[PDB]
């Protein structure tokens, strides 16, 4: 099954390792070494995720484990093992879970790369979805390595990973001070107010009044150009989408990183270096 | 503005406050941890006394409350007192060069007081102090006047008549927040619901306001840097007022939130007729007491140290 | 200028384009067009010229008396002393009336000057959608921008408009200031018992990130692609091209199924402007439908179990 | 979203009220997505889904109608479009497997290099006038005051042997940028459009770098009809050409590297 | 008026299309302004004082 | 710039006029309230 | 009339177009600025002193 | 230079600056990384111990 411009593109090779043996397409997917990899990981973690819904907190019999999508959870081991295995029941299901998630991320990513050297388009995609799987590497690996304890890391629940995030915060008590953090969230703002601005363009000059043909870049530019006078460009906002999108997750990781390793007092105190300052 | 990269350094500190994943963990300075600490140590407990002898309203004539002790250990509350609140003036600092029984220097008087005060403390509030207990350096730390100390905070200028807007200036009374930033009064001094954590589902049936809210945010604040903790060790952030869930901490410090008041109300407030000028503050009240003034950014003053212990006269007799 | 479409190498100038033309009744474009090499370098160089008709100049002026008023305030705390001004600035901000008022008109120094400079804001957006309105009819457009810009305006209002007046006291409404209404923000959540487990702030949230998560992928495939013409989207939506022509095999090959060039910036659209639409509701239900959002999801068993390794009493029952 | 409900309140009364609003528009979306493709091809690997179905969830949409500007036709969306042509054969009898390209694969015209057929027209401005043009044409363009000027610059090749020297950078009326380069190859002394996506920069020696394909391969280049202007159908096939080294210019790319 | 026979020679430099739009809308906003910063703190006319409390006769 | 010599000056003119057209008449404005409330 | 003597060469470099616009803008905001912060300082006229309060008399 | 001297045919694969500049921030990221792992607890050379003694007697 392919689309009715497909069979053209679906040549052979630009695979990274292993490829002729796994090159090839199973339905509207792609294969290949990375693409076994993957799978080879999803089950091997999706299935521990129910598995631990299954079994619970406690016991498979005790009245904490439930199955209720909102109420399932995967907490990570205490802080005393630190760097330490500890009972695939006392938090080794989400260790080694974890370790699974890293597996299919970055093999994810590392697919989409071949995938791209076919196509031969822009390794753009994959090198941007790094950045999302470089942000896990700090809310997993980095993070914790400085804190020496892979139990700070963030709980395997739908709704439980809400909490780790409330206390977390709370424990730099107002968290909206944060640097990074405030920097961050302008970005994921600038971007949703970017998209809602690009996409509604476009569909504003391909579809417009009734009896009225399709706009052509001449206007795009004008009509930005009539409500606030610039026009970043066509491309342009294509690049600075990807930008933002990126800095935001930059800034991001920077933001929750710094908090702890590089942080301890309250962030709403961080600031005062600016008082302090020999001016006022 | 510009974004923070390393103002301190890994590995920072760490306590497990809650079950394994919950958030609720304490991250800590180690180095800051330690200069605080060192810096922040106690006073050798003064030699035994004799403990015999006669006894203080025995021989001693003008005597309200330490009459209970004898003289060696009388004589010896008297010296810890004096290395506690004004080791740097001497005994006449509380007294009169002779009349080591006269009531005409004001720094007697409140020290009577301020002696009740702390009897009480180690004697009535134990879910509070513990089997630990206060003594005069756990507020005073060696200074006829306790350093932190607080008072009604006057806020921003005056823009004749629009000043009210206490709530935008960045005060080290809330950790360098933007809230009221004067929770003190109107709590430690005062007894305003601190609650605004609605008990039922549905609305309707909680009148709170979104400002109250931000006032209490203020006193925790201002709290959570007193002890110089984070609310995890106190509560778990997504169960503010669930008690059931939250910290044994939660509740020793709810009583603590009176026993200040207490402080205040039946004992530092009163005083201010005789304190003068430079003790008291714009708005003409005294001095008070706060969460700040003894734990001194230490969840627990003097990280633990059991001084009251070896002071039988600091206890109500 | 690294070549990975990121930095336009080398530029070029061309007479300032003044528009397009416009209708009958819409005013002349006004400004003349600037160069920056720098900007540039990132995207377009040529600036203006800018519209400005009754709408805008009514809009221009009106959302610029609130800024001022607001500005004006904070430099009054201060005390007219710049120097504590540009120091306090995040903390600095316009308070709201205090609830001993309820919706009733304030005095300038308790509330008034926010009111004040509140409704000169409220009516400066709505002002100024109807200046997108008439920017999108005068080139034939659409309004997609309209309709979306106003998904934005509806959260807004929600902040004010119908949540605060559903409440009966101004007090519940966000205040002017960088610092302060983060605190807002993180005092509103407080009081209703934990938005995480609010319902709509959750879906919300699926898009702060959902969004960025397209754009991501969108504004990076476009550049991947950017080499067989893949920004030139207008053509591509008429004649399908090269570009759209694998820009789509390869997500398909990657997720499975995928998207026309058109299409995904439908998606983005409704994930974006679906937004503030689960925004606006969020916190429209708490105040008034909802008080503890974290009782409610228990109410409906949604809050997870966790054992009791941490409990403490409550003096109140006990004394 | 629990399977038995015990509880009631407005909160939730509005929560499934999106849901349904979102597992339509998910819908609406879906139609959209299906606008130009779909019907498939094949069936090497059957439909995969929750629920397999003929053609997806969604029957596919009501054809569109787009009335290009002055001076143009109109299109449909979607549309009926006759079956494409692939110059490879299968790598394996096996469904999903891939297509080897037949004889030089640098120009098979196959994955990489394969480009479908463009409107053999030529994009315009706002009034009518080829949109994208070489600067022999654009009287008014100039390069940004500072910026180093192409035109006289060599165009130097994978390889990293010299393929040829820029004699003229074709630029966009409608959007003020530089789309193109008018290399003029040495080997067949002929002059082939060069793609701004593949052009490199090396201010420092006045050169253009490409990656895409060797020196050599500059030579038989998809020409151009009108040197005064590039169609549609070519300017697609044109930088698609360039593809094809990015996946063929060396037996090592298309190789596996571990 | 007196004045106003010098004062003519402005429409031969400013569009008066503009100082016209410029107005009609600063006025708006003065306007809409003034009975504001006013209604707000000189006299709240509307419910403040005078006339018969909407709230005495009115409430009970 | 824009014009020459002739143009100028003829501006220059009419253009004082009309601002001590406001000296005078905001001077009067502030006069008038100088007396009614008094500053300082 | 003094420095007026050479004064109108200045429109020769600056385009009065300029000129009125800005000028325009400045004593608008600028006076703006004024019945403003003065009118939150002391001499405030609308609610401060006179007319004495009525709104208490009349109101109740 | 004992196992050196066959070891020099390595050169006509590896790249000459590729290994070489590649390594030389290496060093440097592992060099800081270790005065940092070491200093972190096992010898804070810094503040520790003497011949110190500048800030807590110095300052005192
Ligand atoms: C009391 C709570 C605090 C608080 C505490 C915290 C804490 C604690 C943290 C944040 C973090 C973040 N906070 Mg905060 N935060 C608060 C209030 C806010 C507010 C607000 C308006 O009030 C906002 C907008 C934010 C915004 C943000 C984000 C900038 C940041 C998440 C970044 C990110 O992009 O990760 C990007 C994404 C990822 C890491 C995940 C990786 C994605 C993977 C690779 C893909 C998964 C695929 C999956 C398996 C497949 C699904 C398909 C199915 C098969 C169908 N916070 C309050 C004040 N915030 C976090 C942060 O800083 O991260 C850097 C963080 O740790
Ligand atoms: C970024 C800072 C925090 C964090 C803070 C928050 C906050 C705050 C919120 C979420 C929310 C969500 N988070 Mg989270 N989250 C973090 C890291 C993760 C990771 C990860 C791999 O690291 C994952 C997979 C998720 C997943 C999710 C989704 C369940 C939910 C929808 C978000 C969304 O719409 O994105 C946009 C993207 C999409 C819609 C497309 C794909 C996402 C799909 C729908 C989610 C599938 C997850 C699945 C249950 C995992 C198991 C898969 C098995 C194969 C079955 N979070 C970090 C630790 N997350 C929101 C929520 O409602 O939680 C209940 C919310 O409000
Ligand atoms: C402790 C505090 C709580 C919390 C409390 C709140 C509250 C309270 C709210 C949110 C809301 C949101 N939160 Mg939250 N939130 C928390 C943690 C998070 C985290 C996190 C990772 O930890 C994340 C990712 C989020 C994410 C989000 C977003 C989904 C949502 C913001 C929508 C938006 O577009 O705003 C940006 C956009 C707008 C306000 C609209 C724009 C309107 C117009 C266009 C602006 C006018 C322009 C004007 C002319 C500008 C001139 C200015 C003048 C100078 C004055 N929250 C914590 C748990 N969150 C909002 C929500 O939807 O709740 C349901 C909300 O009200
Ligand atoms: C402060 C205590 C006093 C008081 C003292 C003063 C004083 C003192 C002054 C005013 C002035 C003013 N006061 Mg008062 N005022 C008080 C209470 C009030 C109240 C009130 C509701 O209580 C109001 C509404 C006002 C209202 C006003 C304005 C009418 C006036 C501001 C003019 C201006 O800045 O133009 C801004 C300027 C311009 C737009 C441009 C310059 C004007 C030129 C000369 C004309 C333009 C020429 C152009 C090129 C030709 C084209 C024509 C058209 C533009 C098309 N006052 C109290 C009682 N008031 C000022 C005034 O009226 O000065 C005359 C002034 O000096
Ligand atoms: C700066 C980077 C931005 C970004 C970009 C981005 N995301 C991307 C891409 C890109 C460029 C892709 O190419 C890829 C994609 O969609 O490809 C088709 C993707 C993607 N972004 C996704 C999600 C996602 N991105 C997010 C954010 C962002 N993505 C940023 C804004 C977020 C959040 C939290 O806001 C989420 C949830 C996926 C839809 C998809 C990647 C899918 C993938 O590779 O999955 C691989 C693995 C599996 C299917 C199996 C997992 C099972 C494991 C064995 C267990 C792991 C357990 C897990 C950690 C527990 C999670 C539990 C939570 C519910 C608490
Ligand atoms: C309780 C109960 C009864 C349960 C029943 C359970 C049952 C029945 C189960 C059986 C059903 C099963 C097992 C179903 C499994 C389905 C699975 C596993 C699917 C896996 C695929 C997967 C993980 C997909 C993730 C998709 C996600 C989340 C994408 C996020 C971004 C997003 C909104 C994408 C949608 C729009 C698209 C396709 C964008 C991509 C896209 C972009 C970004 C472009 O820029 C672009 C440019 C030019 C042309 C095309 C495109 C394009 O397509
Ligand atoms: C002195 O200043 C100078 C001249 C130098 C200029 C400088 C100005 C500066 C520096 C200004 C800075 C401003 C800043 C930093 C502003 C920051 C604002 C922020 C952070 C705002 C954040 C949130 C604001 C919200 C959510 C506002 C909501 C407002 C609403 C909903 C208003 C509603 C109004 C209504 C409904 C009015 C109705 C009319 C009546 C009351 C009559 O209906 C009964
Ligand atoms: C070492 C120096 C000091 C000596 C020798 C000393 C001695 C004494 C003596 C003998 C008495 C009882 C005498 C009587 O009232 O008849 C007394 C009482 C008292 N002293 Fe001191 N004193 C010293 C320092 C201080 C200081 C620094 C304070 C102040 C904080 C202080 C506060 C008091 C008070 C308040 C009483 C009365 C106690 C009561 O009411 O029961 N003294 N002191
Ligand atoms: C029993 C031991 C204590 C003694 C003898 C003592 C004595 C005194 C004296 C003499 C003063 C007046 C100082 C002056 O201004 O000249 C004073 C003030 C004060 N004391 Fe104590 N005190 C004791 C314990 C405490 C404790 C435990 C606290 C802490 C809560 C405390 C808090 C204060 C405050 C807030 C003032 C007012 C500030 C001031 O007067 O300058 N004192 N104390
Ligand atoms: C900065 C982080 C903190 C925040 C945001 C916070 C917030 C709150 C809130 C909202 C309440 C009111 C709950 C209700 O409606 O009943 C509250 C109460 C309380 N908090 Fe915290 N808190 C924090 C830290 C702390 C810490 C560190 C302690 C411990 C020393 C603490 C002790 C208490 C106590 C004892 C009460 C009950 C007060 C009463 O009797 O009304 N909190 N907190
Ligand atoms: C209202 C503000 C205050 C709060 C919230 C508060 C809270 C607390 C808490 C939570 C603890 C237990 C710490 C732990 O478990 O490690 C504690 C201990 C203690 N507090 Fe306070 N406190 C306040 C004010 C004070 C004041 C004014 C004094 C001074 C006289 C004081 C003296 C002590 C002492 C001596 C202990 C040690 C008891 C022990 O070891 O368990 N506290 N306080
Ligand atoms: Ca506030
Ligand atoms: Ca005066
Ligand atoms: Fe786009």
């Amino acid at each position: 099954a392919m689309l009715s411009f497909e069979k053209k593109y679906r040549v052979r090779g630009g695979t990274l390792i292993g490829g002729d043996l796994f090159d090839f397409w199973v339905g509207p997917f792609y294969v290949g070494f990375f693409g076994v990899v993957g799978f080879c990981f999803t089950l091997l973690g999706v299935l521990l995720i129910v598995w631990g819904a299954t079994i619970g907190p406690t016991g498979p019999t005790s009245d904490l484990q439930t199955y209720n999508l909102w109420r399932i959870s995967i907490a990570p081991p205490d802080l005393s093992y630190g760097l330490r295995m500890a009972p695939l029941t006392e938090g080794g299901l989400w260790q080694i879970i974890t370790i699974c998630a890293a597996g299919a991320f970055i093999s994810w990513a590392l697919r989409e790369v071949e995938i791209c050297r076919k196509l031969g388009i822009g390794f753009h995609v994959p090198f941007a979805f790094s950045f999302a799987i470089g942000a896990y590497l700090v809310l997993v690996f980095v993070r914790p390595l400085l804190m020496g304890a892979w139990g700070h890391g963030f709980p395997y629940g739908i709704l439980s990973h809400l909490d780790w995030v409330s206390n977390v915060g709370y424990q730099f008590l107002h968290f909206h001070y944060n640097p990074a953090h405030m920097l961050a969230i302008s970005f994921f703002f600038t971007n949703c107010l970017a998209l809602s601005m690009h996409g509604s363009l476009i569909l504003s000059v391909t579809n417009p009044q009734k009896g009225e043909p399709v706009k052509t870049s001449e206007h795009e530019n004008t009509f930005f150009r009539d409500i606030v006078g610039y026009s970043i460009g066509a491309l342009a906002i294509h690049r600075l989408g990807l930008f933002l999108a990126l800095s935001a997750a930059f800034w991001s990781a920077v933001c929750i990183l710094i908090s702890g390793p590089f942080w301890t007092r309250g962030w709403p105190e961080w600031w005062n270096w600016w008082l302090e300052l020999p001016l006022w | 503005s510009v974004m923070l990269l390393g103002c301190e350094g890994p590995p920072p500190g760490t306590e497990q406050i809650g079950y394994r994943g919950v958030g609720m963990e304490n991250y800590y300075n180690k180095r800051q941890r330690a200069l605080s600490i060192q810096a922040n140590q106690p006073v050798e407990s003064l030699p035994a006394a004799d403990s015999t002898g006669p006894k203080a309203s025995e021989v001693y004539q003008n005597v309200q409350v330490l009459k209970d002790l004898s003289v060696g250990e009388f004589t010896r509350t008297m010296v810890a007192v004096t290395t506690w609140v004004s080791p740097k003036e001497g005994c006449n600092y509380c007294h009169v060069p002779g009349n080591w029984a006269s009531d005409d220097i004001y720094t007697k008087v409140v020290s009577r007081r301020m002696f009740e005060l702390v009897r009480a403390a180690n004697s009535d509030w134990k879910a509070h102090v513990a089997e630990t207990g206060v003594t005069c350096y756990t507020c005073h730390r060696g200074n006829p006047v306790p350093k932190y100390a607080w008072v009604t905070d006057p806020g921003p200028k005056y823009p004749s008549g629009l000043k009210p807007t206490g709530q935008n200036y960045g005060s080290k009374t809330v950790a360098y927040a933007s809230l009221p930033f004067d929770p003190l009064t109107p709590f430690l001094d005062q007894a305003n619901e601190i609650r605004i954590t609605g008990n039922a589902a549905l609305a309707g049936s909680n009148p709170a306001s979104l400002k109250q809210a931000e006032w209490t945010f203020g006193l925790m604040m201002n709290i959570s840097d007193s002890l110089g903790v984070g609310c995890t060790f106190c509560h778990n952030t997504r169960a503010f007022n669930d008690w059931t869930q939250s910290t044994p901490k939660r509740t020793t410090a709810w009583y603590a939130i009176r026993h200040v008041r207490d402080i205040n109300q039946n004992y530092i407030w009163p005083l201010n007729d005789v304190l003068p000028a430079s003790r008291k503050g714009p708005y003409g009240d005294p001095l008070r007491v706060s969460c700040m003034t003894c734990h001194q950014a230490v969840n627990k003053p003097l990280y633990g140290a059991q001084m009251a212990k070896d002071y039988p006269g600091l206890y109500k007799t | 200028p690294e070549y990975q479409n990121i930095f336009t190498a080398v530029q070029v100038r061309a007479p300032a384009y003044p528009g397009v033309p416009l209708p009958k009744g819409n005013l002349p474009r006004i400004g003349r067009p600037i160069f920056s090499y720098w900007l540039g370098k990132i995207g377009d160089a040529q600036i203006g010229p800018i519209y400005l008709g009754l709408t805008g100049t009514l809009s221009i002026f009106f959302g610029l008396v609130a800024i001022s008023i607001i500005g004006f305030n904070m430099l009054a705390s201060v005390h007219w002393d710049v120097f504590q001004f540009l120091k306090h600035f995040f903390w600095l901000g316009l308070e709201p009336p205090p609830p001993q008022y309820g919706l009733r008109i304030p005095p300038l120094s308790e509330g008034g000057w926010w009111l004040m400079a509140g409704l000169f804001l409220t009516l400066s957006i709505l002002l100024w959608w109807v200046r997108t309105y008439k920017r999108a009819e005068a080139l034939g457009m659409s309004q997609h921008l309209s309709w979306a810009f106003a998904a934005a305006i509806f959260f807004y209002l929600v902040l004010g408009f119908i949540r605060p007046v559903m409440m009966g006291s101004w007090a519940k409404a966000v205040p002017f200031g960088i610092f302060p209404h983060l605190d807002w923000t993180a005092a509103f959540s407080i009081r209703y018992g934990n938005l995480y487990y609010n319902p709509f702030h959750m879906l919300s949230i699926a898009f702060l990130y959902g969004s960025a998560l397209l754009f991501a992928m969108h504004g990076a495939t476009i550049l991947s692609v950017s080499r067989f013409g893949g920004d030139r989207e207008i053509d591509q939506i008429t004649h399908r091209g090269t570009a759209a022509e694998r820009a789509a095999l390869f997500w398909r090959w990657t997720m499975g199924f995928n998207v026309t060039m058109e299409s995904i910036h439908r998606w983005a659209w409704w994930c974006a402007v679906l937004t503030v639409i689960t925004a606006g509701i969020g916190i429209l239900l708490s105040g008034t439908v909802v008080d503890n959002w974290y009782l409610w999801a228990v109410k409906h068993g949604m809050a997870p179990a966790y054992p009791e390794v941490v409990t403490a009493v409550n003096p109140y029952e006990t004394a | 979203s629990a399977g038995i409900t015990h509880y009631i309140d407005a909160a939730q009364i509005t929560i499934w009220a999106f849901w349904l609003f979102f597992f339509g528009l998910i819908i609406y979306l879906r139609r959209e997505d299906k606008r130009e493709g779909y019907p498939l091809d094949s069936d090497r690997t059957e439909r995969s889904g929750g629920r397999v179905k003929v053609v997806g969830f969604p029957d596919l949409p009501d054809p569109k109608t787009f009335v290009l500007p002055h001076n143009g036709g109109t299109v449909v969306a979607p549309r009926v479009e006759a079956p494409v042509a692939v110059n490879a054969t299968p790598f394996s009898p096996a469904p999903g497997s891939p297509l080897v390209p037949n004889g030089d694969p640098m120009l098979s015209g196959f994955g990489p290099a394969a480009s479908p057929d463009r409107p053999k027209h030529c994009d315009l401005t706002f009034e009518g006038l080829p949109k994208i043009v070489p600067m022999r044409v654009a009287k008014e363009f100039s390069i940004a005051e500072g910026d180093p000027d192409p035109r006289g610059m060599t165009v130097v090749g994978l390889d990293g042997e010299v393929a040829g020297t820029v004699s003229d950078v074709w630029v966009d009326r409608s959007e003020p940028q530089i789309r193109y380069l008018e290399v003029e190859v040495a080997a067949n002394k002929k002059k082939v459009l060069l793609p701004i996506g593949f052009s490199r920069f090396d201010k420092k020696a006045r050169k253009v770098k490409v990656d895409a394909i060797k020196a050599a391969h500059f030579a038989n280049v998809p020409t151009l009809s009108n040197p005064d202007q590039v169609t549609l159908y070519e300017e697609d096939k044109v930088c698609a050409y360039y593809a094809g080294g990015k996946l063929y210019a060396t037996a090592e790319r298309a190789g596996p590297l571990l | 008026f007196t004045m106003n026979a010098n004062l003519y020679k402005i429409w031969l430099i400013l569009d008066p299309r503009r100082v016209l739009v410029s107005i009609v809308a600063f006025q708006i906003v003065l306007g809409l302004l003034i009975h504001m910063i006013v209604l707000s703190t000189d006299l709240n006319w509307l419910d403040d004082n005078i006339p018969v409390s909407y709230q005495a006769l009115g409430k009970k | 710039t824009g014009l020459t010599d002739d143009e100028a000056k003829e501006f220059h003119a009419i253009f004082m006029q009309s601002m001590y057209a406001w000296f005078g008449l905001v001077v009067i404005a502030h006069l008038l309230a100088w007396l009614y409330r008094p500053w300082l």
